[PDB]
């Protein structure tokens, strides 16, 4: 039931500025040709002639009743019952169109002012302040009327708020406007500061809200910092005696400690009137305790620094008296450039104050998770021979489209892109020669499919080294819809009916075309991006619902902090996600968005604080999209401050605009289960030890024990005759005991008997004294047998038990003791 | 049959062209009358790029239809 | 031809009988006459008639013994023999008829009153016939009833001895009585090659040549075996021929062949036909193979002084007056030639024992240990040990690959003693016995509680062979499988086969030491089919075993042995024999008993229990491989209890390298190569370690700690410390663990800070950290030095060792690089 | 019922008993008759051995049979 905004800013509307120019080049630039306070006065060398009541009191007090529009329109979204006028409507109910003439009526308010003189002369005042706007008005005629003032019963009828002549200030939203805007600016030079804060507060609480009404001299405060005009403090427990504003008197505490009262109702006491002994004034402290009082002003208890924080008195002072007041005083554009800042601050804060703060710009360093991903996509990437149809085989494993799709949800793919390097880069081009046939399928149901990889070599492939495979990676992002609506589509989980070799390619492109960017993109990060979304009517309506859920309840406050929820809110209405998870496409000229592509969603994404790492795309000629690429990182969040009315697209939608602030905060980080990526590269990374396999082979080689047993009989018969000089003896004395030691032996299974039967062959030197021919074909038996127990001896010996050694000195973790298995080995 | 073709920099392009001219031709009329190579046209119609090799009639782009276009080049 | 039934010159009663009459009445007694009355002394006993006295009549009666023998084995061998008229050969004379034959042959010179040869013939042989009817009628009360049908019969036998016409080939009588003294003439002649041509001429028609050749042998060994003078026999001979018909002469040749008297003067440059020329004609060569041939006279191993000091000898009278030592003499020397032959056709053997252990018989005896050590290896459907699996063709492939009595030889009293484990664990095994009638036994339980009586080792052999000895339930079945004759026998019951025949082999070996005997008994219980299919080969055999002159048939022996052995039959079992062939005749009732004789002891019989009087008196027979028990006798011994005839083959162990079996190597030395085989365990969890993936769970959350403590902290040299010098080995660490790069991992253990660094700082969560950064600091140590030292050592190591470069492969293991 | 179980030595026990009479009985008998322990006791019929528990009805032993009685001990 409240209407959606138009964007009217006090800012950006040319008339109100106009009106702001006229009447400091008309009235407050100009010298109080009066006495009280008429000597002007100096800041760093410039002149201000009207200081109290000149130019940026002016656009402050249209400042307030920006602010205090907006703080009522969020107090009714948020349900609350606002004071009303006699014709039903609340200050929630203000127009843009009425508001633009409330503030011009108070550019004028006081420009009929001769000098600071105060009650004496307030009619004149506000007579000749009337037809100063009456002059401008009629001076401006051509284009005033109607365009903004409709009929001269209007003029007449902003003239006679200015007039002030009956002091009827809550006749119509204009009156409490213009007059409630005008106190809300008395603050600073009206001690006691808790008193004063306690009556505006008061007076403009019923018609928007206690919530509202904090938001607004909050704000203020901010708006005077931005103007260099003193902030003072405020004491709940100041002792000064309170100071009954309406009437300038007092309250008034007898001989008892009670509070004289009527008949309750406090006594009104006037200043001057000197009374009994023993008889006190009721001090501020004890104002601000009442029962009465606290129903209606939280600042009891409360305490507020004065002055600026990170400023002590003599640099506050200093910054006081520097020239940027003389500027907020005489330059219109300046003024209201440094009220545009404080506004747009109070809209951020709030929301940076709702959340975890975070000191870091950068996006987090690369985890297990994102480093695997990384490993694995560049091996797929180097072998694209492991790229089938339904999943991806590497090194034994077996990966399917979920693991792809968990690699676009769970990693930050620009952290991933970080990590790869130009050979994969190099190797986008082998991977489209495999994939020179996979069909493409645009998320336009009528547009036909494309062949991947015969599009990149012929089309958009350019030759050249790796920097312009990144220009032309980023290109096709940037040019062909075939290919950048599937990838988006699957990067945020939102696609329909896609194949398993675009869900790879989406995740082995994302990071890719990150890496492209980070690596090509020099321009400086720009802080205000456009993005252009063509939604339907059902889902940007849920989306309006959202953002102005999360405004309304985004406030600034003075005593009682409504962070928490601020937090519920974002945390329920947060649609970050919609410029989440993939490369998304922004322009810094909104008119690529809006007028190029009839976009009926934009999201004026802000990023004060530079969380966004934006990178340039493709050319920045003049006509080009201007583009740049943002990967949103994990937490970051998009929170809308505004939204606003833009008018209708080419097709006669409605066409709105969200601006979103970028805010990190490690409450937007999402849980996620490690091991999604880690696990199947160690499970690809697990070795194959064919070596061992061998070697383990290798000893369960059974020894032919029949060669040794048949060479006995060989020996024997060799031996049953004798025919060279000492071949025989020999044979019987020195060959037989050694194998038929060796045939036990190795029977056995010994390693003692075969160590020192090793020791027991002959020299080949005692055989050498033996020339036959049986006798040689002997010799290379016995070095057959020799070989076949020493094959024995030194591995059951000395080799496998030095491994089982090995093996438990590591189950004990004692690697000193591993290595001492191996290298200390006794012989035989 | 005549198209307007808007461009960012605030020009607008007239073109006389017929229904069964493909958007290579379009692209080429362009560069005739603006000097602007067809490789870095990219053009808009109700929000959607239009396609080389297609023709206007494809596109329903009929009388004094307005077109948009940008420049997109490769980085470097 | 018909089954003989063991009659015997040796044996029967009444021939003996007969021939104590003759002595006793007319042999001993002295010449009445005048030529050669004169008596002769053979080493103090006096020797009356000595060229026609007891021991020519003895021999007499072994000529037709073993002409009839040869005439047999002839007919058997498909030889055409001579018929009488009635159809009938030498070969169809009964045992009744022979012993008639022979007990005429006693008297058949008992008649003669000197050695006057031509004169008075016939004079002497009506006395020799009128001796012999006085011998029948002296005793015609036990004998005409019995062995001469009637008075015809005896006057039959009667005119062979009176020889009234020189009827010499009327009947088998004629033949036998006549040339069974003809052949008796082989003593005294001159010159031997034409009387031995001439009988050879006489006898060879009826028997063969074969058979003839034997009989001349066999009367040789007669003659050594009765003191007579055994003559040479030259085919080379000059002393002229003379014609044995009419005592004449043949001249060059003169034919019509021209008989001469001796006293015919004849021609100039004519002269008398030398024996070898005789010996070289073609018509003599076709029917008498002694051309070419020389025989030694005499016998070998004596010289003349001893051989002459010999036929002086006391034995001579003995056997010319001591009728029981004569024809125990002919006895002995009757069976020697019944072996002779046999020992002649096959390959000698110098060693008596059973070979050495060959490979599979070896490592058959390892895993029959191995089994016996540990029992858990048995399962009902096979053994299973050191990872092997041993079904039932294996342990059926050790009995009868292998000499399960080699194998025992090889066991040791450990496995003995293991008997007893092994029946434990087969407590409750169940072991049919080949009767399907007779329940089934439990054998370990039946094992403890009645075979088993403690004691060492010695009394647990002596049990085993009590039990294989006493309870037929096993023997049964353990024998039946041992020679692949079982039916539906359980695997446990091969594999109780399997390792309790060697064991009992050791129990028998180690236990026995009864000398052993020379001749057992063994009963069988065989179908009347496979017990005729033995008796067919045997007399096959028999037929071509023969003795010989000069023809020798080795040859046709060994072929006839081999294809009919049927040695297999008392093979691969311990086979139960006795001493006392009346264990396995009257006791068992078996209708087949081989008589298995021993001479050269190459059975190496066992005793089995003990033998006191009314035992079994068994000996167990694990017959060697290369041992062949040859038949030489089969013999009809009547019926058995249950009326089935029963038989007995005699049988002599013949020990040969042409007895032994051809197997092939491996059968048992593969399975126990695979025993051998280590499984590596060890190894095993040395690679499944190095598999083992790193804990990269614990580097993040300590990751997560560094981090949450640098963000926050207000020390500056811990913040400053904690950003600068435990965060990079982090994360550097946690790379090297995610890439496996052992060159970052074993340089980050230099980066990883002292513990005095960690120790400037006593905080609680520094110490708390101290821990983990040290069990990671462990972590990439111990991975970095497996994949950075020890598996490439492990690579090296291996392909130094199918290089066969051992010495270089232990240099792997000892020459490890550092970092 | 009797029967005769001869021995090896000649001698020829006869027990008269009835086929009731298990053969541990039979060869208590002939332990009683002749002194011969049933440990030693060896029983044949028809060439099967009688193994102790069962009865002679079992083994078709009947009038006036004849079973041989051999001493069988252990070695040692
Ligand atoms: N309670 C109030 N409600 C609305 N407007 C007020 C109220 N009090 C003061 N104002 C505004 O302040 C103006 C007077 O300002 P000025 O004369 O500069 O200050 P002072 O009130 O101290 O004399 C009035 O014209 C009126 O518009
Ligand atoms: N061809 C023959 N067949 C059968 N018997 C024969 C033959 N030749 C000789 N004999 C036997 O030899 C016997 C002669 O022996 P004997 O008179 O003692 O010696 P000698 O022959 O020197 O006179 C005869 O009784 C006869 O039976």
């Amino acid at each position: 039931s409240v209407p959606t905004w138009n964007g009217f800013s006090l800012y950006t509307d040319e008339t109100v500025r106009n009106a702001a120019r006229y009447a400091y080049d008309n009235y407050l630039g100009k010298p109080y040709t009066g006495t009280v306070e008429a000597t002007p006065v100096n800041f760093g060398g410039q002149m201000v002639y009207r200081q109290h009541h000149g130019l940026a009191h002016t656009l402050r007090t249209m400042a307030y009743a920006e602010i205090i529009v907006e703080e009522a329109r969020k107090a009714k979204l948020r349900g609350e019952s606002l004071k009303t006028f006699a014709d039903g409507r609340t200050l929630a109910d203000v127009t843009p169109e009425e508001l633009r003439k409330i503030m011009i009526a108070q550019a004028f308010f006081v420009t009929g002012r001769d000098d600071e003189e105060s009650s004496k002369n307030y009619e004149k005042y506000h007579e000749q302040s009337r037809d100063a706007f009456l002059k401008y008005v009629e001076e401006n005629k051509s284009t005033l009327i109607p365009d903004v003032f409709k009929d001269e019963k209007d003029v007449k009828f902003y003239a006679d708020v200015i007039e002030d002549k009956d002091h009827k200030w809550a006749d119509s939203p204009a009156h409490v406007l213009v007059n409630q805007g005008h106190m809300v600016d008395l603050v600073r030079v009206k001690q006691p500061p808790e008193s004063y804060l306690e009556y505006y507060f008061s007076q403009l609480q019923p018609w928007i809200g206690s919530t509202a009404t904090e938001a607004v001299f909050a704000t203020q405060r901010q708006f005077f910092h931005a103007t260099y005009e003193a902030v003072a403090g405020f004491d709940s427990e100041n002792k000064e005696p309170h100071l009954v504003v309406d009437g300038l008197g007092r309250y008034v505490i007898g001989q008892d400690g009670n509070p004289i009262r009527e008949e309750g109702e406090l006594k009104f006491f006037s200043q001057k009137k000197k009374l009994e002994e023993n008889q006190r004034y009721m001090r501020v402290d004890e104002y601000l305790k009442l029962d009465e009082v606290q129903k209606r002003f939280p600042g009891a208890g409360k305490k507020l620094d004065g002055g600026l924080p990170g400023l002590k008195e003599y640099q506050y002072l200093q910054r006081l008296n520097s020239i940027n007041r003389a500027r907020c005083e005489n330059d219109v554009d300046f003024c209201l450039g440094q009220l545009q800042t404080a506004h747009h601050q109070t809209k951020i804060t709030p929301i940076k104050r709702a959340f975890q703060s975070s000191s870091e710009k950068a996006r987090r360093q690369p985890n297990m998770d994102e480093i695997a991903a990384a490993r694995i996509v560049q091996q797929i990437m180097a072998n694209p021979d492991c790229i089938h149809d339904d999943h991806v085989f590497l090194n034994g494993q077996k990966l399917e489209e979920k693991f792809f799709r968990d690699l676009l949800a769970k990693c930050d793919m620009a952290i991933v892109g970080s990590l790869l390097n130009d050979t994969d880069i190099r190797n986008i081009d082998t991977l489209m020669q495999h994939e020179r046939n996979t069909e493409f399928h645009s998320t336009d149901a009528k547009a036909k499919p494309v062949k991947l990889g015969e599009t990149w070599e012929k089309t958009i492939r350019s030759g050249g080294g790796v920097t312009q495979i990144k220009h032309d990676l980023i290109f096709l992002m940037q040019n062909d819809a075939w290919y950048h609506t599937r990838v988006n589509a699957i990067a945020q989980n939102r696609d329909k009916d896609s194949t398993f070799k675009e869900v790879l390619i989406t995740a082995l492109m994302t990071p890719l075309t990150n890496k492209s960017l980070m690596d090509t993109s020099r321009s400086p990060a720009p802080k205000t991006l456009f993005r252009g979304l063509d939604l339907s009517e059902e889902f940007k309506n849920k989306l309006i619902n959202q953002a102005e859920t999360i405004i309304a309840n985004t406030t600034e406050h003075l005593f009682t902090d409504l962070s928490t929820e601020a937090f519920k809110q974002i945390k329920l209405n947060d649609f970050s996600q919609v410029s989440a998870r993939t490369c998304a496409s922004t322009s810094t000229n909104i008119e690529v968005p809006r007028t190029i592509f009839g976009s009926n969603t934009i999201f004026e994404i802000l990023d004060p604080d530079g969380l966004l790492h934006p990178k340039q795309v493709g050319t920045h000629v003049s006509g080009s999209e201007s583009e740049y690429s943002i990967y949103l990182p994990e937490d970051v969040a998009l929170v809308p401050i505004k939204v606003s009315f833009d008018g209708k697209t080419g097709k006669g939608k409605d066409r709105h605009i969200f601006t979103l602030v970028a805010v990190k905060s490690p409450d937007f980080t999402p849980r996620h289960e490690s091991g999604y990526a880690v696990g199947p590269l160690l499970k690809m990374q697990t070795p194959k030890l064919e070596e061992i396999q061998r070697l383990v082979e290798q000893a369960r080689e059974e020894p032919d024990l029949e060669r040794v047993f048949n060479l006995q009989s060989r020996v024997a018969r060799q031996a049953k005759f004798s025919t060279e000089s000492g071949y025989k003896t020999f044979l019987n004395e020195k060959v037989a005991p050694v194998l038929e030691q060796s045939l036990n032996g190795l029977l056995d299974n010994n390693v003692t008997i075969l160590g020192k039967v090793l020791s027991a062959f002959p020299s080949d030197g005692q055989w050498s004294a033996f020339n036959s021919v049986e006798a040689r074909q002997m010799k290379i038996q016995m070095d057959a047998i020799k070989q076949m127990v020493e094959k024995k001896a030194v591995l059951e010996g000395q080799i496998l038990p030095a491994l089982a050694q090995c093996q438990n000195a590591l189950e004990k973790q004692n690697i000193a003791g591993a290595l001492q298995a191996l290298r200390n080995i006794p012989s035989l | 049959m005549q198209i307007f073709v808007k461009t960012l920099t605030g020009k607008t392009i007239t073109l006389e062209v017929e229904p069964s001219d493909t958007i290579e031709n379009v692209k080429a009329k362009i560069q005739d009358k603006e000097g602007i190579p067809p490789d870095q046209q990219a053009l808009i119609f109700a929000g959607k790029q239009l396609e080389d090799g297609r023709t206007l009639s494809d596109y329903n782009i009929q009388k004094e239809s307005t077109l948009h276009l940008v420049l997109r080049l490769r980085g470097g």
